[PDB]
RNA sequence: GUUCGCGAAGUAACCCUUCGUGGACAUUUGGUCAAUUUGAAACAAUACAGAGAUGAUCAGCAGUUCCCCUGCAUAAGGAUGAACCGUUUUACAAAGAGAUUUA
């Protein structure tokens, strides 16, 4: 099959992309790996002040 | 094709005999945009139907059968078709012949042509489920359908396989009296989407009854999706019939196979 | 990605058997049935000449994370639906595969937004993965109540005649019905038996079966169609002591047959569904007293 | 319409009328039965006036059987 | 279709454009039936195009002289901000009203010279162009106004919406500033955890 | 006779109780999590019982 | 469109409303193209919505300047003679109409009747002759090439 | 149906009428949508609750939220708009004594 894809000449009164609303979505996060938090070290000593 | 294809589809109810667009008064004023009455209090807003279909009288050829339409009129089935034989849909019960050309279209829509949605509704009413092919419908509220006549237990259940014999192939028929409600499965979906509407706020009368005149009092019986059969005498006949089906599934599904090699 | 997005996911039989089709696109039409979220509704004919206009009605994503058609939902490979796909395959991996669907708004829209594949979708959209669970599939192939007072009802019951020729009757009394064998395959059976196919346009027979006293009535209008109803039937079994009574035959299962020679009608197998079940349990020993 | 959400009893059971309008009516007494069952078991600790408020229930609950027996 | 699309149902208008409450109202009905000033000055637009079409209707009817007429028109269009009252939801139009007045000053002692103090005068064409360009100039207005009222009827409004700084929020502002500034420089300082 | 659910106060209120409410599913590890999701569906299907 | 209450028209509701940001441009073609006091009745060309959300008047009003000047000017003069002349002048009511009656439908109440006599000044034949013949046209000289 | 041809018949005398037959002209509308209950407005009303920082009464700004409402609004109101006011245990060790076990 090969798909001839075109456009409707919409209504102008009637309102355009009727499925858009102002909703609110939660994303959830994607995570295939790991980013190692590469710090250096084990000072430390602390001096009981702070 | 004697008593369908034979004769020509007749004109239900008059365009003038047709009830009013606005609904009975339950508030204070009328809503234009939303089609109801607004202030004050919500009443009940049930009414026995006028209408119903009388299927050896009504059914036969449309303008849909000429064209191919696949879907039924769907006020063939509440009785309400005002177009008669000059009406796109097609005005007759559900055969074999039909739901086998509804057979890739009633996956995702009803045979009303409505699209179905992805779960039910909370009382289980309205369109139905793609999810789940139920062929199984709640037949509830009967005791406004009678007009609040006792009767017995059975009788009732007469007046359940009397109607809805007509309405299509029936799996089964059940009627539970503690529950006062009934659960009629039949053989196809698309009877029971046809049978739903049909029988929608109906009543369970036959005017051989004394309250024939006074049918239209009542509130009218509420026809709706089931849930499943709770009772393992059930549910095993339902796992040993997703069993026969899935093994007919694997036969046609290594013939494609076979083509596909 | 608003203005980079997949082409839409759509089956061969929803398009049909045409060369070129005509679509319309629309760039957020209406929003998905399954995540309740806007997509870009796209709509076709199969021919020109068609009446009935063929909608995508859930998005790419949740057609993809189902591997699914927009159209009609059905699986993209096998053809076959989702519910039934997920029980396919979880007779052969002996684990349930089941892709689960919220109720909740919120959880509608957060399950599609996720790029994983839901049930079945890791098996199909892998050719090799689908394939060779066709030939798990072949594996399988190669296997292949007595407190009641229930006198008041066996009297109706005919229970005591024969099934012969000579009584001109328009009713019948099935027993031996079980819980399978639904309502429609018996008439099937009947009128395969007398060839008055398309009964239900002309009312030629009308039957009632409780499922729960496992028995049954049929009844025929115009008498004469019960000496055909008969002399169709060749196979009886006699009871030890007489009383013939013919078998209707449906496929594995047996049912007998006794012109009841009355209207019995619904109320002759109970009016309670506790007492329902013991008049199965009733014929239960009949049943044995008939065979053996 | 005229709600029966605003009036009173109405306090004699005989002077009411038609039986399609003394159903509404009785249901104006089953939710009252309904609200105060619910405030039956409370542990709210109040031992004089659930008391009180038992009294009520069984006034109403005689109406109910009142409403009924008009019917 | 717009008032009971909005669920307003107790407010009536009339057929000469005037918004009127059916019954006394609680205060949850009072906050819900703020109507902006898009739809008033919308509605107190078609109120005059009414006002003028009815006497054009008038005349046609036969019920009104031609010379009547003419001092209809002259009536309406110097009186709009006594005829209707579209000076409250934009004050601006006070230009025009001024315009309106003052032209009708100059249109009469032109007119009325030697002739009395009758209302007999009719020409409105001065006075024409000042509401025919004021409409000129509030079609894109109105436009905005409206266009953003109903897409927010057909979508809602929107989620992300960001409170830009005021000068009632300053102070405010001020604040979470600086404790968010002095939050990183002692937490850079801690030790560690 | 069965508890009544909490009314929704707006129109996407989530039942938590109706499904896992945000899934985050733990990162797909290597170590083969198979015996041991069996024995807990296992102990939670016993659990339930 | 009076009533409008059933089902099928839930689309051509949406319309109405996503015509009312369209509505003050159909106020400045309606009022632009207004009739002047020499004409009777005067007939605009309009562009409607096939579900008659909105009727815009499709025409801008040209008119010849000192044409326009001049028919100004014998309402002008006409207007300063009746006021001169009639015993009592009497401005009409506004509103005119109440408030509770809907806009009454031309079709019936209006297309039937007779318009009126226009403003039209006496007219010279002979000091006029060259006007007299088109001068109150509503487009005066329009098919004259 | 029009227009150009061709043929036959009659009136004709090459024109008119009739019906046979080639052309040419003109070429695929509409639907995301079916007409009352069962695919989703809301509000009033009954009843109960009674109102931020406080001892007590009174101005408010914000902030976080998978709550929004009115408004054209990024202005401003919505009770400081509301919700918040509860629940609360392990990166856990080092040192020093009396009962009890072990084998
Ligand atoms: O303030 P005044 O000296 O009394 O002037 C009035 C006043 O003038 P404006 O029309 O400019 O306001 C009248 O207007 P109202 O405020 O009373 O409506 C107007 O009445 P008309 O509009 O009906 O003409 C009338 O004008 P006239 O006398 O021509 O009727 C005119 O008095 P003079 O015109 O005599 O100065
Ligand atoms: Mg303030
Ligand atoms: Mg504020
Ligand atoms: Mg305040
Ligand atoms: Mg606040
Ligand atoms: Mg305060
Ligand atoms: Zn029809
Ligand atoms: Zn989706
Ligand atoms: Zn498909």
């Amino acid at each position: 099959h090969h798909i001839e894809v075109v456009s409707k000449q919409m209504d102008p009164l009637l309102p355009r992309f009727v499925g858009k609303k102002a909703r609110k979505v939660v994303a959830p996060t994607e995570n295939d790996e790991v980013v190692p938090v590469l710090h250096m070290d084990g000072g430390e000593a602390d001096p009981n002040e702070w | 094709m004697t008593s369908w294809r034979d004769k020509s589809a007749k004109v239900q109810v008059k365009e003038s005999e047709l009830p009013s667009s606005i609904p009975a008064q339950t508030g204070l004023t009328f809503n234009i945009w939303y089609n109801k009455w607004s202030q004050g209090f919500a009443g009940n807003t049930r009414f026995v139907s006028p209408f119903a279909l009388q299927p050896q009288l009504h059914s036969g050829k449309t303008r849909g059968d000429n064209d191919g339409q696949l879907f039924f009129c769907l006020f063939f089935a509440k009785g309400m078709c005002c177009l008669g034989p000059k009406c796109e849909y097609l005005h007759h019960i559900p055969d074999e012949e039909d739901i086998g050309k509804l057979a890739l279209r009633t996956e995702v829509l009803d045979c009303f042509g409505r699209e179905k949605f992805a779960d039910y509704r909370e009382d289980m009413g309205g369109i139905g489920s793609f999810r789940k092919k139920n062929k199984t419908l709640y037949v509830g509220g009967i005791d406004g359908a009678l007009n609040s006549k006792h009767l017995k237990p059975a009788q009732i259940e007469s007046r359940i396989r009397f109607v809805f014999s007509r309405l299509g192939d029936i799996d089964r028929i059940r009627y539970v009296e503690s529950k006062n409600c009934g659960f009629v499965k039949f053989k196809y979906q698309a009877n029971a989407e046809f049978a739903k509407e049909a029988m929608s706020n109906q009543t369970l009368l036959l005017p051989s009854d004394k309250e024939w005149d006074d049918r239209r009092e009542g509130t009218g019986l509420l026809v709706k999706w089931a849930n499943e059969d709770p009772d393992p005498a059930a549910q095993k006949r339902l796992q040993e019939e997703l069993k026969l089906e899935s093994l007919n599934m694997m036969v046609h599904l290594i013939n494609n196979n076979t083509n596909s090699a | 990605d608003e203005i980079n997005e997949p082409p839409p996911n759509i089956c061969e039989q929803c398009l049909g058997d045409e060369a070129n089709i005509r679509m319309t696109k629309i760039p957020q039409g209406s929003e998905c049935k399954i995540c309740t979220l806007p997509f870009t509704l796209y709509h076709f004919k199969t021919s020109k000449r068609s009446n009935n206009i063929i909608k995508t009605l859930i998005c790419v994503r949740c057609a993809t994370q189902r591997n699914i058609c927009q159209c009609c939902m059905l699986d993209s490979r096998w053809h076959i639906p989702i519910q039934l796909r997920d029980h396919l395959i979880s007779l052969v991996n002996e684990e349930n595969v089941m892709t689960e669907e919220a109720k909740n708004d919120m959880m509608k829209r957060f399950l599609s937004l996720k790029n994983v594949k839901l049930g079945g979708a890791q098996i199909t959209s892998d050719p090799s993965e689908a394939d060779n669970i066709v030939d798990k599939l072949k594996n399988i192939l190669l296997r292949a109540y007595a407190s009641v007072d229930i006198s008041h009802i066996l009297k109706k019951l005919p229970l005591n005649e024969s099934f012969l020729k000579n009584p001109s009757t328009k009713s019948f009394f099935l027993y031996n019905i079980d819980a399978s064998i639904p309502e429609w395959k018996i008439t099937d059976t009947v009128s395969q038996l007398l060839g008055i196919k398309k009964w239900k346009d002309g009312n030629s027979l009308s039957l009632i079966v409780n499922h729960k006293a496992k028995c049954g009535g049929l009844r025929f209008q115009s008498s004469e169609l019960g000496e055909r109803f008969v002399s169709k039937i060749s196979e009886t079994l006699v009871t030890p002591k007489g009383l013939k009574r013919g078998v209707l035959l449906i496929d594995r299962f047996r049912i007998f047959i006794i012109p009841w020679s009355s209207g019995f009608s619904a109320a002759s197998f109970g009016t309670n569904t506790a007492e329902n079940i013991k008049l199965s349990l009733s014929l239960n020993k009949l049943i044995q007293l008939e065979l053996g | 319409y005229k709600d029966y959400s605003r009036y009173q009893r109405p306090r004699n059971v005989s002077k009411v009328k038609s039986i399609k309008e003394a159903n509404e009516w009785k249901r104006q007494v089953s939710k009252e039965i309904k609200q105060k069952s619910t405030r039956i078991y409370d542990p709210s600790l109040n031992e004089m006036q659930i008391a009180e408020l038992n009294d009520e229930l069984n006034n109403l609950f005689k109406e109910w059987k009142r409403w009924q027996w008009h019917i | 279709l717009l008032i009971h699309r909005k669920g307003l149902t107790y407010l009536h208008l009339d057929y000469n454009f005037n918004l009127k409450p059916t019954k006394t109202l609680t205060t949850k009905e009072r906050k819900k039936s703020r109507l902006g000033n898009s739809f008033h000055l919308m509605r107190e637009l078609l109120k005059m195009m009414k006002l003028i079409v009815d006497t054009h209707v008038q005349f046609r009817l036969g019920n009104v002289d031609a010379f009547q007429l003419a001092d209809g028109i002259h009536y309406i269009l110097n009186h709009i901000g006594q005829l209707t009252g579209i000076y409250r939801y934009k004050y601006k139009v006070m230009h025009q009203i001024r315009a309106c007045k003052d032209l009708k000053h100059i249109i009469y002692y032109k007119f009325n010279k030697n002739l009395g103090k009758g209302p007999g005068c009719g020409f409105w064409q001065p006075a024409w162009r000042v509401w025919l360009n004021f409409l000129r100039g509030t079609i894109p207005l109105l436009e905005r106004y409206i266009g953003n009222l109903i897409t927010r009827q057909f979508e809602g409004r929107s989620n992300e919406i960001v409170k830009t700084t005021t000068k009632q929020r300053l102070d405010a502002y001020y604040d979470l500033e600086l404790r968010n500034s002095v939050m990183d420089d002692i937490l850079e300082m801690m030790p560690e955890s | 006779v069965a508890i009544k659910k909490p009314k929704k106060k707006y129109g996407t209120d989530i039942d938590y109780n109706e499904d896992i409410v945000y899934e985050q599913a733990p990162m797909p590890g290597i170590y083969d999590t198979s015996t041991e999701d069996r024995q807990i569906k296992k102990k939670f299907e016993q659990f339930e019982r | 469109h009076s009533d409008m209450a059933s089902k099928m028209y839930n689309t051509d509701k949406k319309a109405f409303l996503g015509a009312l940001k369209y509505l003050p441009h159909a106020i400045l073609k309606l009022l632009e193209n207004m009739p002047h006091p020499w004409e009777q009745a005067k007939e605009v060309k309009v562009l409607y919505h096939t579900s008659g959300a909105i009727t815009f008047v499709n025409e801008t009003p040209r008119v010849i300047e000192p044409v326009y000047t001049a028919q100004w000017s014998a309402t002008w003069i006409a207007m300063r003679r009746e006021k001169r002349d009639r015993t009592h002048f009497k401005r009409m009511r506004f509103p005119p109409f109440d408030d509770d009656e809907p806009p009454l439908s031309y079709e019936q109440h209006i297309e039937n009747i007779e318009p009126l006599d226009p403003i039209n000044l006496p007219l010279d034949s002979q000091d006029d002759e060259y006007v007299k013949d088109w001068l109150y046209d509503s487009r005066p000289l329009e098919e004259d090439s």
